[PDB]
């Protein structure tokens, strides 16, 4: 490496403001995470018989179904959302899965495939 | 939580003197100098902008070129998203460290994460070095898009993060499903 004089000051500022709005950051995904768990603890069905979310029987009840294409469980058309593109025999998604989607995205989480953690301290 | 989508960290590297500040700060606050202050170390800009339906917070890195920041820099490329690897288009070794750079990027980074290569100053037509052949076939054989912009002149310069902003779009829109 490389000696450095008052250098180091003159980034350690950049730094310091870069942890600044990484600690915003966490707040901002946290508040997003924190809302998408409260969902999920929220979940009364079990996907087979009854639906995931609700937990009312599905069939001969009057209640239409569908598979949801990210947790593969069985939602009503209530707990449902019917996404779609350019192509037909569009996918379903469970409301719980549909938020994971937006969460996954407004937090960066697709990227690593997960949250990660920047640890880049200041050269005193 | 403020008022915006998604954050998007965008990392500017290459040879220095190349003119990655400059190409910066035409898109920041839109001012071109002719002086030069080789950047220490890194330094970084926030710019939110609204496209493809979406707020987008970009962090924009300005990293020093210099052999000497190297460990330093690196260091902030597991984070990007996407890079934009910079040349002078009037300076051969700039254009002959690509390669290196294109290294450094697969070793420190991620693998979406999505480059854009760029030959900068193509307003100096006159001490041109480098055809615009060579480095749309060295885009082509490393696999990133190309384009031939100048600060100075601001030329070709807000098109070059927008194709960058939408195709890390795209690399979201196709990680889901
Ligand atoms: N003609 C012309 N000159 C440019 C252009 N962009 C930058 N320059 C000049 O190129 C020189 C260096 O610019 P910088 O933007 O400081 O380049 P840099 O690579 O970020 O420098 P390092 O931080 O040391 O890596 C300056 O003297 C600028 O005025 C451009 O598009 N055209
Ligand atoms: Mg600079
Ligand atoms: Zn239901
Ligand atoms: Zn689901």
């Amino acid at each position: 490496e490389e000696l450095t004089d008052e250098e180091k000051e003159i980034i350690n500022r950049v730094i310091a403001r870069a942890e600044k709005m990484e600690t915003m950051e966490q707040e901002r995904i946290g508040r997003l995470v924190d809302r998408l768990e409260t969902m999920r603890k929220n979940v009364a069905g079990d996907g087979v018989n009854r639906c995931i979310l609700c937990g009312e029987q599905l069939g001969m009840l009057g209640s239409a179904s569908v598979v949801c294409e990210d947790c593969k469980k069985n939602v009503c058309t209530k707990c449902g959302v019917e996404t779609s593109n350019n192509r037909p025999h569009p996918v379903w998604l469970c409301k719980i899965c549909l938020e994971q989607r937006e969460v996954w995205k407004r937090s960066g989480a697709w990227f690593f495939k997960g949250f990660p953690k920047q640890v880049l301290p200041q050269p005193m | 939580s403020h008022m915006f989508d998604y954050m998007f960290k965008i990392l500017i590297i290459g040879n220095s003197s190349v003119g990655k500040t400059s190409f910066l700060f035409r898109y920041a606050d839109d001012s071109f100098t002719p002086a030069f202050v080789s950047t220490v170390g890194i330094d970084f800009k926030v710019k939110t902008i609204y496209r493809n339906d979406k707020r987008i917070k970009l962090q924009i890195w300005d990293t020093a070129g210099l052999e000497r920041y190297r460990t330093i820099t690196t260091a902030y490329y597991r984070g990007a998203m996407g890079f934009i690897l910079m040349y002078d288009i009037t300076n051969e070794e700039s254009f002959n460290a690509v390669q290196d750079w294109s290294t450094q990027i697969k070793t420190y980074s991620w693998d979406n994460a999505q480059v854009l290569l760029v030959g900068n100053k193509c307003d100096m037509e006159d001490e041109r070095v480098v055809s615009s052949e060579r480095g749309r076939q060295l885009a082509d054989h490393l696999g990133f898009e190309f384009f031939e912009a100048s600060a100075k002149d601001n030329i070709n310069v807000k098109q070059t993060f927008e194709r960058l902003v939408d195709v890390i779009c795209e690399k979201m829109s196709e990680s889901l499903d």
